[PDB]
């Protein structure tokens, strides 16, 4: 579709904000600037509880919040 | 033809299922198309037998794609599948390895998954089963090697859910039933992104292989040989010594059955751009790839 042929990606409205959000077509959710997302989430990553053992991407921990950090499975 | 396809650009499921029939039209005397099954949203799943005749073959198995967002994958995999009708009868080595072996090699191994990246969430990892209002299974925890024990999640919402049971997911049932009535696997190679690693199990406990000096020394060659085209370090080891405790994955489920050369690619790249590599790198990925994969081959050979 369009947004994939552009460059970027289909990301749901909640993980996209609004100054990431691109109008090309082909997505039943919204096209998203994902090299503009920040966070865990944005970065592929999941918040997960301080003792899983995984990858730890510790730029975006911060944003997991309270007894988490960021891990990306691969 | 598949001379024309544009390699050098990521495609869609239906655009990859095309290039298997046209790449079997073109060379019916050494690929054919295989469906092992049925995904969860009633899509076929496809593998290409590459073989040039005999019987029971020692076969070697290559999934792509299981974690749908790693688009890199899916992209070597249709680079691989023309490399090898390119270079049988060219190259020495690898002609030698599809006179005497059988390849197996799936694409798109989590098609729901992959159609879901393309128009829904590119950064989408798991199956798309149902029940929860929470969807999928992470197909690298189904697995019955270590199933549902540490280093996967019993959160129906967490994006390493081992689901339900061993082999819940008919995308892993199927490759599990297809390769056991196969019964001659001596090589299984996984290949998912990113990190720039070459492994070897177990994901699921700290126990070392009984091979673990022989496929330690075939990592090591693998790695020297991909690092050669355009000098991508690779590091190497054991799933759960450099990466993490992982449990219900692919290549510890095949090992323990006896296939000995098991091993998970993580491709491109370090982090810059993670899952989301551009698309110029498809190439030069899937090129320093094959060193590695065809080092692994003459090992097994
Ligand atoms: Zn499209
Ligand atoms: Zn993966
Ligand atoms: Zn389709
Ligand atoms: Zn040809
Ligand atoms: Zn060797």
């Amino acid at each position: 579709n369009e947004c994939v042929s552009k460059g970027f990606g289909c990301l749901p409205q909640s993980d996209c904000p609004q100054e990431a959000r691109l109008s090309y077509g082909g997505c039943s959710t919204v096209c998203c600037d994902l090299s503009k997302l920040t966070g865990c989430k944005g970065k592929g990553g999941e918040c997960n509880p301080l003792d899983r053992q995984c990858k730890e991407l510790q730029a975006e921990s911060a944003s997991c919040g309270k007894g988490q950090k960021c891990c990306v499975w691969l | 033809s598949t001379n024309t396809f544009n390699y050098a650009t990521y495609h869609t499921l239906d655009e990859i299922y095309d290039f298997m029939d046209l790449l079997v039209a073109e060379h019916p005397q050494l690929v054919s198309k295989l469906q092992i099954g049925r995904s969860y949203e009633g899509r076929p799943i496809y593998v290409l037998k590459f073989s040039t005749g005999g019987s029971n073959r020692p076969a070697i198995w290559i999934d792509l794609g299981i974690h749908s967002r790693e688009w890199i994958t899916q992209a070597t995999g249709v680079w691989f599948a023309k490399k090898f009708t390119e270079d049988y009868g060219q190259d020495p080595s690898f002609t030698a390895i599809l006179d005497s072996m059988d390849i197996f090699l799936e694409i798109v191994t989590n098609p729901d998954g992959f159609a879901f990246t393309h128009s829904q969430n590119r950064l989408w990892r798991k199956t798309r089963s149902v029940t929860s209002l929470c969807v999928g299974v992470d197909a690298n925890r189904n697995w019955d090697a270590g199933f549902g024990k540490a280093g996967a999640s019993s959160s129906p919402c967490s994006e390493t859910y081992h689901g339900k049971y061993a082999n819940s997911e008919v995308e892993v049932k199927s490759i599990v039933d297809f390769v056991k009535d196969h019964g001659n696997f001596k090589a299984f190679l996984s290949i998912h992104s990113y990190s720039q690693l070459l492994l070897y199990p177990y994901g699921y406990t700290t126990q070392s292989i009984p091979d673990k000096t022989e496929l330690n020394q075939v990592a090591k060659s693998a790695v020297a040989a991909l690092k050669s085209l355009y000098g991508t370090s690779y590091k190497y080891g054991s799933i759960i010594t450099t990466i993490y405790q992982a449990s219900g994955g692919s290549i510890d489920w095949s090992y323990n059955q006896g296939i000995k050369y098991s091993f998970t690619f993580e491709l491109r790249d370090t982090g810059r751009y993670g899952f989301l590599l551009p698309a110029s790198q498809i190439i030069p990925t899937a090129q320093e790839t094959w060193l590695g994969v065809l080092t692994i081959m003459e090992h097994t050979v």
